[PDB]
C-alpha cells in the first residue's frame, strides 16, 4: 500500500539510480552546482533590474554597456546549456532521473523559449532593423529570469530555519519593490512616448520642484530621471502621494489607475501577512496566557506566598529559558518515544554508580519510564521524614543533602553533583527520607517513581540483587551519615527462596502463562522451601490443573518425598481426581508411601469405596501390612 | 554576599537609579538627533545642560561596575567583582563609554570638520534602556499587556518620526546658503509667509515644520505643501516611507493580533450569545433556560482548577498543591479510615474538582459507574427510582462522604439515581485510577474492603470475590503470605517484622495450610514464635494434613517451642491419634513419644481395631516405652476387638520383665 | 457497509455470523494507518482493543527478561488478533510489532463487549470459532470472563 | 461557598425591595424611563 502514501515511506530512494550510465548528469545538489546557482541569481536580479531601466530610460542602448550586456547574454547563454546536463528531482515518483531524454524534454515544453528568446540581443536587432519601436518590447522577455529569484523563495520555504510566514513576507517585500521599480521605468517610458515638442504635457516636463525646472526632460543625467521617476512610485505605492510629481496624460493616468490598484491588494496581502505572523504568538505572551491563567486559581484557592513563588518560578522557567517540549512531543508513540529516551537517557543513567553494570534490558527498562525535571535554586524536592514517591537522578547541576541535629543545623552531609542519585537508599528500604535533598543550582533531574522502580526491581531480580551489592560496597553509607540499615534488605533469596514459591504459587493458582514465564527464564526446581513440595505436588494433583499444560512441561522428576510422605500420585489420587492419575502413571508414577498397610486399613475403617478403588486402581498391592502384620482383608473381614 | 560594596539589581535604591537614568536616556536620545540636525556645534545656552548629561551617563557606568548579575546556566547572582567586570566589558561598555564623550568640544576643538559631528549617533546606544524597560515590563503581570504590546510601537513611531524629521531639515542644510531654492525648507511658502534665509528662522519654527512633515508622512496622509525637492532628500522620504509603510503594517497588525485574541470573556459571551440564541429558537420555558445558563456560567467560572494547566510543574509540588487543597477533605471520609498515608497521597493527586446546581443528575440508576465522587460541599440525595416513576429518598449524602464506590469494587451498575440538593463541591476520581492503585496498595484495599462491607453490613455482594479489584487483592495477599512464610521459616527475623509492619496479616495461610505460626515452630526460632503469640495467632490452626503448630513442634523435637506453645492453648485436636499413637509404639522411637505425651494427646484413644496403644506396646516387649506409656494413662482392663486385655497380651511375648509393670492401677477401683 | 464490510467479512473471527452481527460492528470501526517498525501491544497487558488487518504483515513476538523474543506468528491481512484476551478477560500473551504499512481497523472492547452481549448467538459462533482455532488448549469452560457469563 | 457565588447565582430578589417606601423612586426599566432616556438622548 506504499504506492497510495509515495510521500510517507519511500523518502529516499539513493543507491540504484546515482550513476546509471552517461556520466556527465549532474545531481542537483553539487556543490559545484549550488556555486553556479547563486551566481545565475546575482545575474538575474541584476538582469531584471536593468530590463526595465534599459526599456523605459533609454532607446537603444549607448557604446558603453555593451560588453556588460553581451557578457550578460553568455552568462545565461551557459545556464541555458547547462540545464541539459541536470537531474530531474520528481513530483510524484520521488527519484532524482538521470535520463538525458526526460532532461530534455520537461524542459523543451517549459521555461526554455522563453529563455532562449531572452538570450537573443534585443539592442542590435533594434539597431539594425531600422530602429522600429516595437522590437524593444522583445526586452521584457528577459523578466522570465525572476524564476531564479522565485526558486530561491521556494528553496527557503522548505528551509526549516526561517518561518514561512516570514520568507512569505520576504516574498512580498521583494515584490513591493522591483513593481516600483518596474513602475517607474514604465512611468518615465510613458512621457518619452510623446514627442519633444509636446513635453509640457507630460509628468515630467512639467515638472518643476523648488526652483529646478525639468525642462528639455532628455539631457538630464540618468540618475536624476530615474530618482525623480522611482520616488514619485514609491510614493505612491506607500500611499502618501504628496501630488508634487502627478500624472498629467491619459496614458499616464490610465497607468496610475492601475497601479495604484494592483498596490492596493499588494499592501492589504502585506498587512494580512505580517497579522497571520503575528497571531502565531510570540514566547512572551504564550508566556503571559497561562501565567494569567495561573495566576488565578492562585488568587482563589490561597496558596502561600512561599508556594505561590515556586510555581511562578517554575512557569517562569519553562518559558524564557529550557524549552521542555514534552507537551508537543506526546503525540510520538510510545516506541519512538522509547527510541528517544533510549538515546538521550542512556549516556547518563549508564554512569550513575547505583547501577554498577546490571542488564542492558534492565537500564532499558529504566530509561523508558523517566521525566526530566528542572529545579531553580533554594528548592526542597525530598525533605528528610517523609515518604519516597520518587527516585531522582541528577543529569545535570548541582543539589545538596542536608540533615539536622536538633536545632536546624543544616550542615552539608555531600553535594551530589552530575551523575548522582538520591532518594535509592530508602525505595530499596522501607524507610523514610533521610535527607532534605536542596538545591544549589539550577538542575536537571531525572524522575522515576517508586512503583516503577518496585516492578522492575522484583522482574529483574539478578539486577536487584547487584543493585543491593552495589548498596553495600560502599562505605556502607558512612560517607553519607552512616545510617546503616541491616545490611539494607540482606540477601533476601529470590534464587530459591521466593522464587520456588512464586512460581508454585502461580502453579496454585492456575496460571499458565506466569508458569511458563518464569520457568522458560531458567530456574526450575524440584523443591520449596519450608515444606518438601514441587510445582507438581501443588498444581498437578492437588490444585488438579486448572490448565492441562502443567503435566507435560519439562518432565519434573515423579515420586518426590515430600516432608509429609505424599508423592504426586498420591497428592492426585487423595482428592480423587482422575485425569493426573491417568496421565501420571504412564509417565512412570509410584505409590510409594511408609506404612501403606495402615493407611489402607485406615481407609476400610472409615469406609470409603472410591478412595479406595483409586488407591488400588492407580496401583498398591493390598498385601502390605501393619505392626500386627494383618492386611487390608484381615481389617475387612473385621467389622 | 560577603563584600558588602557589591549592590543587588533589586536594591530599593538602585530601582530609583534605574527610573532616573531611563529619564535621562529619553532626554539624551531624544535631543541626539535634535543637537545633530538644527545645529553645527552647540549654543553657550545649552553649554552647561550637555556637560550636565554626560556625567549622569558618566557615573551610570562607573555604577555598572558594581551591580551583582543573575547568571544564565546556574540562576545564581553574581557578587564577584571580577565577573561582573568582566561581563560589562564585553557586552555594552564600549558603546556607552565612547557615547559619553563630549563630542561637540571636540567638533569645536578639531577646526569644526563634519565627520567628527556624526560620531555624536552612538549616543542612540541609550534607547537600549528604554528597550530594557519594556523587556523589564513585559515580565511583569502587574501590568496590563494592551498598555506593553502596542505603546513600545507607539514609541518607535515618536523616534523614527522625531530623528527623520531631523535628519530631513539635515539634508537641507547640507546644501550652502546660495543654493537654498533648491532645498525642501528654503524653497517653502506657507501661507503669506516664506521660509527664506530659513538659518535664522528660530529653532522651534523649523522643528516644527519639520516634524509636521514627518508625522503627515508617517501617518501617510501627505498634503503635500511641504516635500523633497533634491536629489538627497529624494532618496531620504523614499526609505523613510519604505520604513514606516512596514512599521505602519506592523502597528495595525499587532493592533489586530491583540483584538482577534480576545479574553475569555468575549468568548463566553459569545458562547452565551448563541446558546441564548438557541433557547430561544427552541421556545425553551423559564426555570430551564435559567438551569441551562447557570450550568454554563458555572462551569465558565469554575473551570480554573483544571489540572491541565499545571501538567509541567514538577511532581512533589504537584503533589504538594494536591496535599494543601485536597487532603483534608480526604482524611475525613468514612470509606478510606484506617488507610496509610501513601494511599491517601496516591489518592489526591488524581481528583478532579466539579461543582453542579441545586437539582442537576451526577448518577443515574441504570448505568455502572465510572467516578468515584467525593463530597466536600453540599447535601446531594440518593433517590432509588421504580418503573412506575416513583422515587425514594433511601440515602442524604451530605459532606465528608462519598458515592460510586460498591459500584466499582464490586462492578454492579448504581443502585440509586443520585440528585444534588445545594451547590455541591464534588470530587471526581475515575475508576482506572482507583482499581490501579487499590491493586497496587493491596494493603490499603483490604482496609477499604473490610470498610465498604461494614457500613451496609454487606446488604449483599458480600463474598464479592467477584471484581478483580476483590481477586488481585486476593493474589497479592496469597503471594505476601508466601512470601512472610519464607521470611518465617529461616531466621529472617527483623525480616519478618519489616514484612508484618509493612502491613500484613500474620493469620493468612500458605496454598496448604502453613501458618507462621507452623513452620516458627518446626524449625523452633523461639523468638519468632513469641512475637507470632504476642502478636496474635490462631494457635490451633489445622492444615490440609490436619496438623497444628504443636504436633510439628513436637515432630520437630525442641523442647523450648514445646513449653512455649503449652503455656498457651496449644490443644493437639489430632484426628487417628490412636492409630498415630500405635504407629509410634510400631516405629518405637522412644523420644517421639516422650515428646508426644508429654502435655497433649490421651493415650487411650483407638485405632481400627479397638484397642489400646498399651496393648500394641505389651505385645513384642517394649518396657522402656511401656513404662513411658503408662505414666500418664489409665483404665489397664481394655480388651480389643479379639477380647485381649494387655495383661494376657503380654504373657505371650516370651519376656516377662515387663509384667512387673501390671501390678499398678490395681488399687484405682 | 462498503468501505469496511468486505474486509470484516472474509475474517476467520466473524465465520458463520449472521450479517446484521457484521453491520453492527463495522460501523464503530477506526481506521488507523501503522508504518513498519512501531509497537502497539505489549507483554502483559489485558488489550483496551480489538483489531482486524485489512493489508499488513504484523509479528506477534513474546519477549522474555534478557532481552530476547521469538514471533510465535505471522498476522498477515484478513487476521483478528485481540479478541481471546479480550472475551476470555486474560492478558494479551503477544508484543505485536509490525513490519510492513499495515492498515488496520480498531474496535474498543466497551462497544465489542455490548455487541456480544446483545446478540449472543453469533458470540456463540465467536466462542466456537475461537475455541477451535486456538484449538483450546484449556479454559473450554472460561467463565474467568463475564462475556461468557 | 455560596458567597463566592453572587452574580452567578439566584440573582431574582426585586420583588421584596420594589416600594418598602418612599414611594417617588423610579425603577431603570420603566415605560416613562425610556422616554426620557431616547429624549434626552437626542438631546
Ligand atoms: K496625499
Amino acid at each position: 500500500e506504499t504506492f497510495r502514501w509515495l510521500d510517507s515511506s519511500e523518502h529516499r530512494r539513493i543507491e540504484t539510480d546515482g550513476h546509471n550510465d552517461y556520466k556527465y548528469i549532474i545531481h542537483p545538489k553539487n556543490r559545484w552546482y549550488k556555486a553556479w546557482e547563486m551566481f545565475i541569481l546575482v545575474w538575474a536580479i541584476y538582469s531584471s533590474l536593468f530590463t526595465p531601466m534599459e526599456f523605459g530610460f533609454f532607446r537603444g542602448l549607448p557604446e558603453r554597456l555593451f560588453v556588460l550586456d553581451i557578457v550578460g547574454q553568455i552568462a545565461f547563454l551557459v545556464d541555458i546549456v547547462l540545464q541539459f546536463f541536470v537531474a530531474y528531482r520528481d513530483t510524484q515518483t520521488y527519484r532524482t532521473v538521470y535520463k538525458p531524454t526526460r532532461i530534455a524534454f520537461r524542459y523543451l515544453k517549459s521555461h526554455f523559449l522563453m529563455d532562449f528568446i531572452g538570450c537573443f540581443p534585443w539592442d542590435l536587432i533594434y539597431k539594425a532593423s531600422g530602429k522600429h519601436e516595437l522590437v524593444r518590447y522583445l526586452l521584457w522577455i528577459r523578466l522570465f529570469r525572476v524564476r531564479k529569484v522565485v526558486e530561491f523563495f521556494q528553496r527557503l520555504e522548505k528551509d526549516t530555519r526561517i518561518n514561512y510566514l516570514f520568507t512569505r513576507i520576504l516574498k512580498l517585500l521583494f515584490v513591493e519593490v522591483y513593481c516600483t521599480h518596474t513602475a517607474a521605468c514604465i512611468f518615465y517610458y510613458l512621457a518619452t512616448t510623446l514627442p519633444p515638442e509636446n513635453e509640457g504635457y507630460t509628468w515630467i516636463g512639467s515638472l518643476k520642484l523648488g526652483d529646478y525646472s525639468y525642462e528639455n526632460f532628455r539631457e538630464i543625467d540618468l540618475w536624476k530621471r530615474y530618482t525623480t521617476a522611482l520616488y514619485f512610485a514609491i510614493v505612491t505605492m506607500a500611499t502618501v502621494g504628496y501630488g508634487d510629481i502627478h500624472a498629467v496624460n491619459l496614458r499616464e493616468m490610465i497607468f496610475v489607475m492601475i497601479y495604484v490598484s494592483f498596490d492596493m491588494v499588494l499592501g492589504a496581502y502585506l498587512i494580512g501577512n505580517i497579522t497571520a505572523l503575528i497571531v502565531k504568538g510570540s514566547n512572551t505572551e504564550r508566556f503571559r496566557d497561562k501565567m494569567n491563567d495561573l495566576i488565578s486559581f492562585m488568587n482563589r484557592k490561597k496558596l502561600g506566598r512561599d508556594l505561590r513563588s515556586q510555581i511562578t518560578g517554575h512557569v517562569r522557567l519553562q518559558y524564557d529559558s529550557h524549552y521542555t517540549d514534552t507537551v508537543m512531543l506526546q503525540d510520538i508513540p510510545a516506541s519512538i518515544r522509547a527510541k528517544i529516551a533510549q538515546l538521550l537517557y542512556l549516556p547518563y543513567i549508564k554512569k550513575v554508580p547505583l547501577f554498577k553494570g546490571c542488564s542492558t534490558e534492565f537500564i532499558n527498562q529504566i530509561v523508558i519510564r523517566l521525566h526530566e525535571e528542572y529545579f531553580l535554586p533554594g528548592e526542597v524536592i525530598t525533605e528528610q521524614g517523609n515518604v519516597v514517591d520518587h527516585l531522582y537522578f541528577v543529569c545535570e547541576g548541582l543539589l545538596e543533602a542536608l540533615v539536622t541535629k536538633t536545632d536546624g543545623s543544616e550542615e552539608s552531609v555531600t553535594l551530589l553533583g552530575p551523575h548522582t542519585s538520591f532518594g535509592d537508599i530508602s525505595i530499596i528500604c522501607n524507610i523514610s527520607q533521610p535527607f532534605t535533598v536542596r538545591v544549589c543550582e539550577l538542575c536537571h533531574l531525572l524522575r522515576l517513581d517508586k512503583q516503577s522502580f518496585s516492578n522492575i526491581l522484583e522482574i529483574y531480580f539478578h539486577d536487584g540483587r547487584t543493585i543491593l551489592n552495589n548498596i553495600m560496597e560502599e562505605k556502607e553509607s558512612n560517607d553519607r551519615i552512616k545510617k546503616l540499615e541491616s545490611d539494607i534488605v540482606i540477601h533476601i533469596g529470590k534464587q530459591e527462596a521466593e522464587l520456588a514459591l512464586k512460581v508454585n504459587s502461580a502453579a496454585f493458582q492456575g496460571d499458565f502463562y506466569q508458569l511458563k514465564s518464569l520457568i522458560r527464564s531458567g530456574a526450575d526446581p524440584n523443591k520449596t522451601d519450608y515444606d518438601g513440595r514441587s510445582p507438581l505436588h501443588l498444581a498437578a494433583c492437588r490444585g488438579y490443573e486448572d490448565i492441562t499444560l502443567f503435566l507435560i512441561q519439562e518432565g519434573v522428576d515423579v515420586n518426590l518425598k515430600d516432608k509429609f510422605g505424599h508423592t504426586p500420585l498420591f497428592e492426585a489420587v487423595k482428592a480423587g481426581q482422575e485425569g493426573v492419575i491417568g496421565l501420571l502413571v504412564k509417565e512412570g508414577a509410584s505409590f510409594n508411601l511408609e506404612d501403606s498397610g495402615n493407611f489402607l486399613c485406615t481407609t476400610v475403617a472409615k469406609g470409603d469405596s472410591d478412595f479406595l478403588k483409586r488407591l488400588l486402581s492407580s496401583g498398591m498391592n493390598p498385601n502390605s501390612e501393619d505392626y500386627d502384620h494383618r492386611t487390608p482383608l484381615h481389617v475387612a473381614a473385621s467389622e | 554576599n560577603d563584600y558588602k560594596y557589591i549592590i543587588h539589581p533589586k536594591n530599593r535604591w538602585y530601582k530609583a537609579w534605574e527610573m532616573f537614568i531611563l529619564v535621562w536616556a529619553i532626554y539624551s536620545s531624544l535631543f541626539t538627533p535634535m543637537e545633530f540636525g538644527f545645529f553645527r556645534g552647540l549654543p553657550e545656552r545649552l553649554f552647561v545642560l550637555d556637560i550636565v548629561g554626560q556625567i549622569a551617563f558618566l557615573v551610570d557606568i562607573v555604577l555598572q561596575f558594581f551591580v551583582a548579575y543573575r547568571d544564565t546556566q546556574t540562576y545564581r547572582t553574581v557578587y564577584k567583582p571580577t565577573r561582573i567586570a568582566f561581563r560589562y566589558l564585553k557586552s555594552h561598555f564600549l558603546m556607552d563609554f565612547i557615547g559619553c564623550f563630549p563630542w561637540d568640544l571636540i567638533y569645536k576643538a578639531s577646526g569644526k570638520h563634519e565627520l567628527v559631528r556624526y560620531l555624536l549617533w552612538i549616543r542612540l546606544f541609550r534607547v537600549r534602556k528604554v528597550v530594557e524597560f519594556f523587556q523589564r515590563l513585559e515580565k511583569d503581570t502587574r501590568i496590563n499587556y494592551l498598555f506593553t504590546r502596542i505603546l513600545k510601537l507607539l514609541f518607535v513611531e515618536v523616534y523614527c518620526t522625531h530623528t527623520a524629521a531631523c535628519i530631513f531639515y539635515y539634508l537641507a542644510t547640507t546644501l550652502p546658503p546660495e543654493n537654498e531654492g533648491y532645498t525642501w525648507i528654503g524653497s517653502l511658502k506657507l501661507g503669506d509667509y516664506s521660509y527664506e534665509n530659513f538659518r535664522e528662522i528660530d529653532l522651534w519654527k523649523r522643528y516644527t515644520t519639520a516634524l509636521y512633515f514627518a508625522i503627515v508622512t508617517m501617518a501617510t496622509v501627505g498634503y503635500g505643501d511641504i516635500h523633497a525637492v533634491n536629489l538627497r532628500e529624494m532618496i531620504f522620504v523614499m526609505i523613510y516611507v519604505s520604513f514606516d509603510m512596514v512599521l505602519g503594517a506592523y502597528l495595525i497588525g499587532n493592533i489586530t493580533a491583540l483584538i482577534v485574541k480576545g479574553s475569555n470573556t468575549e468568548r463566553f459571551r459569545d458562547k452565551m450569545n448563541d446558546l441564548i440564541s438557541f433557547m430561544n429558537r427552541k421556545k425553551l420555558g423559564r426555570d430551564l433556560r435559567s438551569q441551562i445558563t447557570g450550568h454554563v456560567r458555572l462551569q465558565y467560572d469554575s473551570h480554573y482548577t483544571d489540572t491541565v494547566m499545571l501538567q509541567d510543574i514538577p511532581a512533589s509540588i504537584r503533589a504538594k498543591i494536591a496535599q494543601l487543597l485536597y487532603l483534608p477533605y480526604i482524611k475525613k471520609v468514612p470509606l478510606f479510615k484506617g488507610c496509610s498515608t501513601e494511599f491517601i497521597n496516591q489518592i489526591v493527586i488524581r481528583l478532579h474538582e466539579e461543582y453542579f446546581l441545586p437539582g442537576e443528575v451526577i448518577t443515574e440508576q441504570g448505568n455502572v459507574v465510572d467516578h468515584l465522587y467525593f463530597v466536600c460541599e453540599g447535601l446531594l440525595e440518593a433517590l432509588v427510582t421504580k418503573t412506575d416513576g416513583s422515587e425514594e429518598s433511601v440515602t442524604l449524602l451530605g459532606p465528608h462522604t462519598s458515592f460510586g464506590d460498591i459500584s466499582i469494587i464490586c462492578n454492579i451498575s448504581q443502585p440509586f439515581t443520585v440528585r444534588v440538593c445545594e451547590l455541591c463541591h464534588l470530587l471526581r476520581l475515575d475508576k482506572q485510577s482507583f482499581s490501579n492503585i487499590l491493586e497496587i496498595y493491596f494493603h490499603d484495599g483490604r482496609t477499604i474492603l473490610n470498610n465498604i462491607m461494614e457500613e451496609k453490613e454487606s446488604n449483599d455482594r458480600i463474598k464479592k470475590l467477584e471484581s478483580d479489584i476483590v481477586i488481585h487483592i486476593g493474589k497479592q495477599e496469597a503471594e505476601l503470605a508466601l512470601k512472610v512464610n519464607s521470611a518465617a521459616f529461616q531466621g529472617d527475623f527483623y525480616q519478618l517484622k519489616s514484612l508484618i509492619r509493612s502491613g500484613a496479616d500474620p493469620n493468612k495461610t500458605d496454598y496448604d495450610g502453613r501458618s507462621p505460626l507452623h513452620l516458627a515452630a518446626c524449625r523452633g526460632y523461639e523468638d519468632i514464635t513469641l512475637f507470632l503469640i504476642q502478636e496474635g495467632v490462631d494457635v490451633n490452626l489445622k492444615d490440609k494434613f490436619g496438623h497444628t503448630p504443636l504436633f510439628e513442634a513436637v515432630k520437630a523435637g525442641q523442647e523450648g517451642v514445646i513449653g512455649l506453645l503449652v503455656k498457651e492453648g496449644a490443644s493437639f485436636n489430632l484426628e487417628d491419634s490412636g492409630n498415630f499413637l500405635c504407629t509410634t509404639v510400631a516405629k518405637g522411637d522412644s523420644d517421639f513419644l516422650k515428646r508426644l505425651l508429654s502435655s497433649g494427646m490421651n493415650p487411650n484413644s483407638e485405632d481400627y481395631d479397638h484397642r489400646t496403644p498399651l496393648h500394641v506396646a505389651a505385645s513384642e516387649g517394649l518396657f522402656l516405652m511401656a513404662k513411658m506409656l503408662v505414666e500418664a494413662g489409665a483404665s489397664v482392663i481394655s480388651k480389643d476387638r479379639w477380647g485381649n486385655s494387655p495383661l494376657d497380651e503380654a504373657r505371650l511375648c516370651g519376656n516377662k520383665k515387663l509384667i512387673k509393670l501390671l501390678e499398678d492401677v490395681k488399687n484405682a477401683q
